[PDB]
């Protein structure tokens, strides 16, 4: 079983990957990092690099990490999704609110 | 890892309305005549409306067979997408779409009885009734159509950037419309940086792009070498031949190519040539040729039958084309799916 | 400056706050991006977004004018604390009319 993505990496590179369909994310996001860096330098890009307290991990387009333990089968990823790889510093908090408003007013209201 | 799709009963296609007129015949040679004239406009123009209203029923049954290539994407989940069918009836089984140009309308025009010699004829409604005939015999702006099943290959001649641009259109309107059980696709190429994006799309696998003739030759020439010669089909022949259909595009100017070429090919198979050599463009009757504006000529054929009308070169296309990211963004969106 | 915090809007309404990679180019987000706000709207008990017949997606900004699908979210003047539309956009190609007089 298999599953392929578009893994994203530094300053907006596209590259294509192979991954499990069963294993879950933790045990893969190291492993995948070095394939990654091993092709940016080809293309001539840095590998990935940050400072301070922190991590890499996997994440949907809104900075969202994936859930650690489980399958990318048990999360919905399917061929030809795509995926960021991303510096999650221990400052970082997410704002998980969201509010309802006319989607026609708030467009309008920017030259009525 | 794929979903899966179940294709329903096709939607209903809106259903294009004939029309069988017989013209105005025109008036014979002073208060009085004015009023013969402006009653013969006036009849010309309820026939206009008669047109223009056969014409939109056309109009609306191309479009919702042949969409333009950009909008495939978002259409890429539902019914209408892996629509086609192979069994006789359907009509657009191997039609794909090329571009935008003319064709000729439904309605079938009657010939003016009594025609008055042509020194007895009026000025006016002479004129009027030759021009109407001359416009209103074309339709502009509908979607030009190349059939796989009607000829064993279309040399594509041109600068890379338009050649390019064409032949992944038409790949994706394929991919599109029709599913990979009915249409499978192969490349050899020396330019694998153009056909990186050519990864991810379900109708390029198999039962596969190749770097030179010597290559394909070993495994996909000993399937595709298995048999026949090129034998035009049309649609109701379509229920007979095997369901594959393969086109093949060749990019390489390998000279190995003219074992295949001069054999006349093989029935379940179409060529393409990217690059313009001898030995596949010279045959007007399967030229398409490229002005820089992306204009492209070839020989007319015929609205029902594609069957070849005249032996001059004449306007076909205004070419529509694809970018290597808009190919690849559609064909990831397409990887996701499975029978 | 690797990422950049926007609001985005959804049919009918639904504003959901997301961090976005700030140099891919947009196209090459708003596919996934529209699986996201489909996802959120399904557990809140909304009805979902869905195309009609021929045209595409776009993610756009609030004024409603897609942004270039090819540029980078840097390279376009969108920064922390904007806002954007995602939205369906209709084909317009039909048949050309002509009148001989």
């Amino acid at each position: 079983q298999a599953v392929v993505v578009g893994v994203m990496a530094g300053e907006g590179v596209q590259i294509g990957v192979l991954l499990d369909a069963n294993a879950p994310v933790s045990v893969m996001t190291d492993p995948l990092l070095k394939v990654v860096n091993s092709r940016l330098r080809e293309l001539g890009e840095a590998p990935l690099e940050a400072t301070g307290r922190g991590r890499w991990a996997l994440c949907l387009v809104d900075g969202a990490p994936l859930r650690a333990t489980q399958s990318l089968t048990e999360q919905d990823v399917y061929d030809g999704d795509r995926l960021w790889i991303r510096f999650i510093a221990d400052t970082e908090r997410r704002s998980q609110v969201i509010e309802h408003i006319s989607t026609a007013v708030a467009s309008d209201l920017s030259k009525r | 890892m794929k979903r899966g799709f179940a294709r329903p009963t096709p939607e209903k296609p809106p259903v294009i309305k004939p029309e069988n007129i017989v013209l105005s015949t025109p008036l014979s040679i002073r208060p009085k005549l004015d009023a013969m004239r402006a009653q013969f406009m006036l009849m010309l123009d309820m026939l206009r409306e008669t047109a223009q209203e056969s014409a939109d029923s056309m109009d609306a049954n191309y479009r919702w067979f042949h969409p333009a290539p950009n909008t495939l994407a978002a259409a890429v989940g539902s019914p209408r997408m892996w629509e086609r069918k192979p069994d006789g009836k359907d009509l657009n089984f191997g039609v794909v779409r090329v571009g935008v140009g003319m064709t000729r309308p439904e309605v079938t025009w009657g010939e003016p009885q009594n025609m008055p010699t042509d020194i007895e004829l009026e000025p006016v409604t002479g004129k009027a009734l030759q021009e109407f005939g001359r416009y209103q015999s074309v339709v502009y702006n509908l979607p030009k159509m190349v059939s796989l099943l009607v000829e064993p290959w279309y040399a594509l001649v041109g600068e890379r950037e338009q050649v390019l641009g064409l032949m992944r259109a038409i790949i994706c309107q394929l991919a599109f419309s029709h599913g990979p059980d009915h249409v499978q696709m192969i490349v050899v190429s020396s330019d694998l940086d153009q056909w990186d994006w050519v990864k991810w799309l379900p109708h390029f696998g198999d039962s596969m792009v190749y770097t030179s003739v010597r290559e394909f030759a070993a495994e996909q020439a000993e399937l595709f070498a298995g048999r026949g010669s090129f034998t035009p089909r049309h649609a109701s022949s379509s229920a007979q031949t095997p369901t594959p259909h393969t086109v093949i595009i060749a990019d390489v100017d390998d000279p190995q190519w003219e074992y295949v070429i001069s054999a006349e090919g093989v029935d379940g198979v179409t060529f393409f040539d990217l690059t313009g050599s001898s030995m596949w463009t010279d045959i007007p009757e399967r030229k398409l040729q490229f002005d820089k504006t992306g204009v492209i000529e070839a020989l007319p054929r015929d609205r029902d039958t594609w069957m070849v009308i005249d032996d001059k070169a004449w306007f076909f296309a205004l070419t529509d084309q694809v970018s290597i990211a808009e190919a690849e963004e559609f064909a990831q969106k397409l990887a996701q799916w499975r029978l």
